[PDB]
């Protein structure tokens, strides 16, 4: 279910989903390195009925996993609403920029 | 006896040429720009981008500038964001212009990666993540100046009747105007008045950009509009794409680089389709639809043949449009567009096309 | 038919043909450098029925071409006859060494 | 609520392992090691390896060791050859090792980036395009110099029952041996008398490795020995994989790292395929075929799934076959294989396949 693109907390995912890269939807894979910005989604959670805010941090430094690519667009908006907008890379100010992997990390209500 | 040589220019004449910026992004670090001809599909060369690059011609036709990140061990070492200049004709590396390690890195929408209209300044965004537009001064070799007035702004859309001048597209719904001076510092600014709500209909970055105005489309379908024919950039809009028709079956926009503007007629195209909702905004078009500006209807509507992204040629009254992988190439000379032919696997993952410029 | 893997200079090619890649048989695309050295294939001229030395030069300085990727072995031998071998690339030994095409240069008979 | 973290280890065991080299030919400069789960397919990571990487884990288990060519931009800017050691558990990079700027570009044969048995030496081939043999010194970080000796020789075979010993098939037919000192400097050499004929018999490089002796096949389905349980090495053969049937069908054998030996039984596994000619060495398996080395009869074949390289393992009794792109285990503790599974994806363009080092002492 997680590995899906439809799997409810992956609604502003674009790129590779991190947990069908060795790591998890919250961890990043062996030898790759959490961005410490991201985008940000709401996702509607359909178990429980509630809207969450999913933080979107990338896995860096290594070259992209390939796997599971995800281009989902639910409240995603352009970059004059930056941290909002999910067609920039979020590795951008990691000691190293290439991106890897997404993971979807839930923050809150 | 044969003998292989190299130092041999492209084959085909610069007014044949277009780029695909294929971003490869299943392998994002070995980018580059494919070159044909539009007129038979020939693959002509191509130009090595690195890391998600980005790329536009000179506006003279003589040079190829791409814009791309190294690092030392590519996965680790000192990073290097730059602008390439690169011989049109060659396909050499000539320079590189060192950038400040805050370029964007992100799809290729043409707004990221621009020129004024003289050809004398490359103006680029940067994002890290805080936002500024870059300005890098061509005959120098140079990065010059960083407007950080444009900070919570977002890509570059340069005015073709100034001779450096740009806008960009801010949090505030308005648009920000930068007159650079001819040492490509900031020589003056203007914000507008609100063109759009950002929260309850927000635009495409794309503009259909004219000679003294751009037009800008919404997630709902809606058109905004944007005069620089004066110093102060007035806007107004909402009008809608949609008859009653349209709205009872969601049609909206969607895709990348979406619209185009053929400025003889005032044409408006723009990828749309059906069943819109929230989250469709990117979705490939089901159909161009032909929009004449100055009466503000729809007159024509083609298939979309699932395409992203579009751009024109002017002079030549041509449409390309893309689907990520393949180019289509349409006569808009008249109001209905003609496909004249199929350009398939001009790349793996491409989001831009562009044609090599004739207007000098 | 120069396009074609088939074509009969082309029978040891391991690379994309240079022909497709915006150059001819024995010219390098635009901004990709020749190899000078390279391995050497005896293939059979289906005309008048002779055999003939084609040299593979590569061209090198670019990355890879991607297209017409033909991989012929006729008389192709291990790294112990090296001139005839094509596992390896030929732009080993070029200023940048990174591979962009093949070319089937005719030598003689 | 939830936090995100790096810094974690792969999440299956060492023995579950196996590490799939893709050469990512269509854009070369971003090769890859993909790290794989054996038993269950399951993708567990992965190494990058910029361009035309090679890659071999150290017979500790501990470290991958890569060897790949940078550029300062890439196309364009000075080169740097390197050996890359990873830590195996956490798959980051550790340390460079300095190469001469002649390290072997090419397809990911064994044989050009091994170890010697005591694992103090990788051994690696150079071609410049002259070739010789590189070491590096795994305590130091350092190159130590060329083995100059193999000049117009190919690939390293490393002799399992010595400590610093390799081989390397030379242009006369014979075998070059080389016994290197402590310091990884050449201490002495001998030269076999000729095994095959080059013009009419030439055989594949890789080699079906035993502990004391290995074998070779040809391109028209014979077989070549090496033994080196003394220090010189007595060479023999040919003798044919083929009976009066198989030769009637013209098979013959086809692919990269396209034979296998399982020492405790003596078994010896190699692709074939039929109709064969001038030009159809490296073509897909048809056939795996199973040969008793010491009977000299085929004692199975099975399908070959269009295979073209594989490995086996001692300790687990497996061989692993792989088209390309796909990878399939198979349990080898009979004389006849057994399909196990089938990792589907597992690269764009693989012709390299290894095991985690288990045990092997
Ligand atoms: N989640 C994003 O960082 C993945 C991505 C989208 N567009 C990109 C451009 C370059 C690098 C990464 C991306
Ligand atoms: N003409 C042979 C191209 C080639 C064959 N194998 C290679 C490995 C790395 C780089 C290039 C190659």
């Amino acid at each position: 279910e997680v590995n899906s693109c439809d799997y409810w907390r992956h609604c502003a995912v674009d790129g590779f989903l991190c947990s069908c890269c060795g790591g998890t939807t919250t961890t990043c894979p062996p030898g790759s390195t959490p961005s410490p910005i991201s985008w940000i989604g709401t996702c509607h959670n359909p178990h429980d009925g509630k809207d969450y805010l999913i933080s979107y941090h990338d896995c860096c430094g290594k070259t992209a996993c390939g796997r599971c690519q995800c281009n989902t667009q639910t409240r995603e908006r352009p970059g004059y609403e930056f941290f909002l907008h999910n067609d920039v890379n979020w590795c951008m100010a990691n000691e190293n920029s290439t991106f890897h992997c997404t993971t979807s990390v839930l923050v809150g209500l | 006896r044969e003998v292989l040589t190299g130092g041999h220019s492209v084959s085909a004449p610069q007014e044949n040429r277009i780029y695909v910026m294929d971003s490869v992004f299943m392998h994002l670090t070995e980018s580059r720009v494919h070159v044909y001809d539009y007129t038979n599909g020939k693959f002509l060369g191509m130009v090595p981008t690195a890391f998600n690059g980005h790329v536009q011609v000179s506006n003279d036709g003589k040079k190829i500038y791409t814009m791309t990140t190294y690092h030392e061990r590519i996965t680790r070492g000192k990073r290097s964001d730059v602008v390439e200049v690169w011989d049109a004709d060659k396909l050499t590396f000539e320079k590189e212009i060192s950038l400040p390690p805050k370029r964007v890195q992100g799809l290729n929408y043409d707004g990221l990666f621009r020129q004024t209209t003289d050809g004398k300044f490359i103006v680029l965004q940067n994002a890290s993540p805080a936002t500024s537009i870059g300005i890098v001064d061509v005959a120098k070799g140079d990065y010059v100046e960083d407007v950080t007035a444009a900070a919570g702004c977002w890509s570059v859309i340069p005015q073709p009747n100034r001779p450096r001048s740009f806008m960009t597209i801010c949090g505030d719904g308005g648009l920000l105007t930068i007159n650079l001076g001819e040492d490509g510092k900031v020589a003056s600014q203007s914000r507008s008045k609100q063109m759009f709500s950002v929260k309850d209909d927000p635009i495409f970055i794309a503009p259909a950009l004219d000679k003294d105005k751009a037009h800008f489309v919404s997630y709902y379908g809606n058109v905004y509009s944007a005069d620089f024919s004066g110093d102060e950039v007035k806007v107004d809009g909402p009008w809608s794409l949609l008859n009653d028709e349209d709205k009872a079956k969601n049609w909206v926009p969607g895709g990348y680089n979406l619209v185009g503007l053929h400025r003889a007629s005032g044409r408006m195209y723009v990828f749309m389709h059906p069943d819109g909702k929230e989250g469709t905004h990117k979705f490939p078009a089901a159909e161009i639809w032909v929009m004449d500006t100055k009466t503000k209807q729809r007159v024509a509507r083609i298939p979309g043949r699932d395409a992203l992204s579009m751009t024109i040629d002017q002079q030549r009254n041509l449409m390309l449009t893309l689907d990520g992988g393949n180019v289509n190439v349409y006569d808009i000379s008249q109001p209905e567009p003609k496909l004249l032919r199929t350009i398939e696997g001009a790349a793996e993952a491409s989001l831009q096309v562009q044609f090599h410029p004739v207007g000098g």
